[PDB]
């Protein structure tokens, strides 16, 4: 008979502050904050003088 | 967002509640995200009674004056980009409300493109406030509208 | 021990910055998640009307985000709406009849 058009929607999304709007069910998601770091020096390319 | 009607029973300002409040919750969203609080508090860092340092007084309206040179480049940048936003997010529910009425009537349908309506037959006000219902169904005489 | 008065310039200049960068950030973040909204919805349209500007003399329409039809033809027909190569032209006298 018929067709239809769609997208995709994971079951469990992630939620995000958009302009007009707070916490929208969002599909996927990145971090703009990086909150884990790596608790060294990483001075590989550098002569480095502790 | 509203609706206006003419038939043979009368005219008359409808109105509808889907959308309206839809765009009202999104600049109101777009308010509560904007309408809020500073949450840092910014202390006192030059004098307002006597003498100051003359270079860092420099410096600091230096700095002020950049930073309110960015604040008021961004608060005109915002508002200037939420108001073209929020007319984008104003005319683009009539998108949404105005071609959610046409996938529905579309089969009886040529059209004039006012922000209106047309018709093959002329039916009572059972059908336009259905249609603020989006609840109008139409197959029982398309084998008539041919006719028409 | 940095100098008092400095220090709470750079403390006003610092958490100034501070509260311009995150300002940015939070809008910036609301403005891209917005226009990502916007044009993810956006090729919605682009694919939804250019399937409705080639069923078009077929059609009447439900409004869901699907189709219509006067006939029913086989999968040669919608896997080539994905080819983006539908043709129509060769019973549309017997689609007035329909
Ligand atoms: C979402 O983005 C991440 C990148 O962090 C990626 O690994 C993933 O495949 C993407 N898609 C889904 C459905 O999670
Ligand atoms: C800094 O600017 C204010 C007004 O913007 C002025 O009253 C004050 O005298 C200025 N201070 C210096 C050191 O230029
Ligand atoms: C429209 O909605 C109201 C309440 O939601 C309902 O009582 C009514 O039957 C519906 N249909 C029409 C044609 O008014
Ligand atoms: C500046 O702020 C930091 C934390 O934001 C604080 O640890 C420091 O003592 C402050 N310095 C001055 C001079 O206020
Ligand atoms: C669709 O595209 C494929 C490859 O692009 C092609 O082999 C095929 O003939 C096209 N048409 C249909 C109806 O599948």
């Amino acid at each position: 008979d018929k067709i239809c058009l769609g997208h995709h929607a994971v079951s469990n999304g992630t939620k995000v502050n958009t302009l007009t709007e707070r916490g929208v069910e969002v599909v996927n998601a990145t971090e703009t904050v990086e909150r884990t770091n790596t608790p060294r020096i990483c001075s590989k390319g550098k002569r480095t003088v502790d | 967002y509203g609706f206006r009607h003419q038939n043979a029973q009368g005219e008359g300002t409808a109105a509808d509640y889907k959308s309206t409040q839809s765009a009202i919750d999104q600049i109101t969203g777009k308010l509560n995200r904007l309408i809020a609080k500073t949450n840092q508090q910014f202390k006192l860092i030059d004098n307002e009674f006597n003498e100051v340092e003359k270079q860092i007084g420099n410096v600091i309206n230096w700095t002020r004056d950049s930073i309110t040179e960015v604040w008021s480049y961004n608060a005109e940048l915002l508002v200037a980009m939420e108001n073209q936003h929020t007319i984008d997010l104003a005319d683009s529910e009539m998108d949404k409300l105005y071609e959610r009425v046409k996938r529905q009537l579309r089969e009886n349908a040529e059209e004039d493109g006012t922000g209106c309506f047309e018709i093959f037959h002329k039916c009572d006000d059972d059908c336009m406030a259905s249609i603020r219902n989006n609840t109008y169904d139409h197959r029982k005489y398309r084998e008539e509208a041919m006719q028409n």
